[PDB]
RNA sequence: AAUUGGAUUCAACGCCGGGAACCUCACCGGGGGCGACGGCAGGAUGAAGGCCAGGCUGAAGGUCUUGCCGGACGCGCCGAGAGGAGGUGCAUGGCCGCCGUCAGCUCGUACCGUGAGGCGUCCACUUAAGUGUGGUAACGAGCGAGACCCGCGCCCCCAGUUGCCAGUC
RNA sequence: CCGAAACCCCCGGGCUACACGCGCGCUACAAUGGGCGGGACAAUGGGACCCGACCUCGAAAGGGGAAGGGAAUCCCCUAAACCCGCCCUCAGUUCGGAUCGCGGGCUGCAACUCGCCCGCGUGAAGCUGGAAUCCCUAGUACCCGCGUGUCAUCAUCGCGCGGCGAAUA
């Protein structure tokens, strides 16, 4: 395992997502956002920055 | 494919089946299988001295057996049915497996022979033999041969009159080859 | 009516002969006119091995022997004519097919 | 570390590497072809069972 | 670099190999990587598994830099497993070669010998044979070998969609 | 006995390296011959990602199409030795086929290491073999092809079939 990974953003009563939403597939999958390439989380897919 | 092949198939199905349910089914006192193929569900009677052990110790065994069958075969409804041996001393292999055993205990060489050959003379044996390949407890390899009555002739018409009964009996020190050759009044 | 064949082969002599000769017995008297039951070949099948697992010295080599047997049956008689036929025990190890044509 | 799986994954199309047999579970050593895959030793040891005769 | 290993006089050398381009494969060179079950300390404060992109790799997120998902438990050792075509066939079971497809080995009862044993199973004749014959202080029996099983010549019965200007309007 | 290893995964290389020695075999030193053509003959077997009719293209290897066949009923399939006529006229050759250049097919991811075939060119040793030594006794040896196993592909191998058909005992 790998300790920490608490890369969501918090508002004072709200919450905010820091990284990116596909837009090959629907939501619900984040990007690890390289800043020019775009992995996939739910399987694995090289994606370029749209 | 064509007729040729599929008997072959057939009988190569019937040592799959035969080898594992020997070695498991020592403790009931394996004798046979008399093997029933349908397109409905598999029959395999399984010949045992003891019905008892076979069934298990409340169901399990027969179950266990009717589900390892399924795996194997393309038959999934695979039946169970448990026939005696109706003579387990008249038939060779079950006295192979069952002086296996005796050996494993430890019991003595002419000793564990002695008895074996009385309970099957006694049971009605024109002639017997056991023989024990093995280290016979040293470390020189030679057997020892157990003789009353008659026995296998010449030929072919030889084997097939008598019977043959082949069992390691292992042991923690080495191992001892157990052949029993029983021949039956005929 | 519907000429059936009935071809039944064997892997054993004494196996494929009690058939079809109880074959031709129970199906004479009824509604079936019957040809007689004609043996084919045996398609003899020789495997031939090498004994000795260390292939040394001399090494005597087992001839094998599969033989099996076909005798074969034409019969005039209905779908239900031939299953009251097919009733029989049969040995364990007999192949009985079945072609069905008018 | 991390690493993904392996069972064997190279190629192993063709040849006697591609077999193994139903009783002994060998690459190089026979594999009788019929429908009856095992090696020449096994055979010997099984035939009386199968129903094969040892005359000539 | 490695030319995997074993086999060694008959009885090792077209042998294990009834199938070595990768595979096989056990050898070599290089890159990469799983260790059960218990104890011990760790845990979800997000993967043990996956992954762009360079930088590296003969290739493989494999490895680093780097950024991150799906849903939820596993190192390090310590006993101790699975794996090993890793050693010992003078520790073995199985099977096999050769001596040997040879012609021997035993038991009963009797008999002889203080006894180990003998006799019989020896001798004569005869056969591939303890095979058979005669003799004989022996008479018989089992295994072996023999017949027994399979294959080959000739004929016949049952059966013919293989067989043919056989005989034929 | 081994325990990131004598494990495990992978690519590549090695087993097919050679100045040489031997074993078991194939092919062979020609007129009982070679080309070319024609004609008369088998048997065991094996055949579903398998045998492949037949038709077509290709010089061919093979490719395209496609019947039948899970089998006494279809396919591999042509036997080969034979004989008759014709050309050729005993030389290291029209023997013999090593070695090398090239063109080309076929299987697999892939045949340089290391496959086989087809065509043209290339055209090596060898012209009957010392000492020594092996095998066998009749449908056998001697001789000729034929199939199968294992099996894509390496078969001058192993198992098995029929054709011609003896010497000496």
């Amino acid at each position: 395992m790998g300790q920490k990974w608490k890369l969501y953003e918090i508002k004072d009563g709200k919450v905010i997502r820091k990284n990116k939403f596909c837009p090959r597939c629907g939501p619900g999958v984040f990007m690890a956002d390289h800043g020019d390439r775009w992995a996939c989380g739910k399987c694995g897919y090289t994606e370029w920055k749209k | 494919m064509a007729i040729e092949r599929y008997f072959i198939r057939e009988a190569v199905r019937e040592m799959l089946i035969d080898e594992f349910l020997e070695k498991e089914l020592r403790r009931a006192g394996y004798g046979g299988l008399d093997i029933k193929k349908t397109p409905l569900g598999t029959k395999v009677i399984i010949f045992a001295a003891n019905p008892g052990y076979v069934i298990g110790r409340g169901g399990r065994r027969i179950r266990e057996l009717t589900r390892i069958l399924e795996k194997q075969f393309g038959l999934e409804n695979p039946q169970i049915e448990v026939e005696e041996i109706k003579n387990p001393y008249l038939n060779a292999k079950v006295q192979a497996v069952r002086l296996a055993q005796a050996l494993e205990r430890g019991i003595h060489f002419r000793r564990a022979a002695y008895a074996a050959l009385r309970a099957i003379m006694n049971n009605g044996a024109r002639g017997v033999e056991i023989r024990l390949s093995g280290k016979l407890t040293g470390e020189r390899a030679k057997s020892i041969r157990f003789y009353q009555g008659y026995l296998a002739k010449v030929g072919n018409p030889a084997e097939t009159l008598v019977s043959k009964g082949y069992a390691q009996a292992l042991l923690k020190l080495g191992v001892i080859g157990v052949k029993v050759a029983i021949m039956p009044p005929g | 009516m519907q000429k059936a064949r009935i071809k039944i082969a064997s892997t054993n002599v004494r196996s494929l002969d009690e058939v079809a000769n109880q074959i031709k017995q129970i199906a004479e008297r009824t509604g079936v006119r019957m040809s007689g039951p004609i043996p084919l070949p045996t398609k003899r099948i020789r495997i031939t091995t090498r004994k000795s697992p260390d292939g040394e010295g001399s090494a005597t080599f087992d001839r094998w022997e599969l033989r099996v047997h076909k005798r074969l049956i034409d019969i005039e008689a209905d779908e239900r004519a031939m299953r009251q036929i097919m009733r029989i025990r049969v040995p364990e190890d007999v192949t009985i097919e079945i072609e069905l044509i008018s | 570390m991390a690493k993904a799986d392996y069972n064997k994954r190279k190629p192993r199309k063709f040849g006697k590497g591609a077999r193994r047999c139903i009783r002994c579970g060998q690459y190089g050593p026979i594999i009788r072809i019929q429908g009856l895959m095992l090696c020449r030793h096994c055979f010997r040891e099984v035939a009386p069972k199968l129903g094969f005769r040892k005359y000539e």
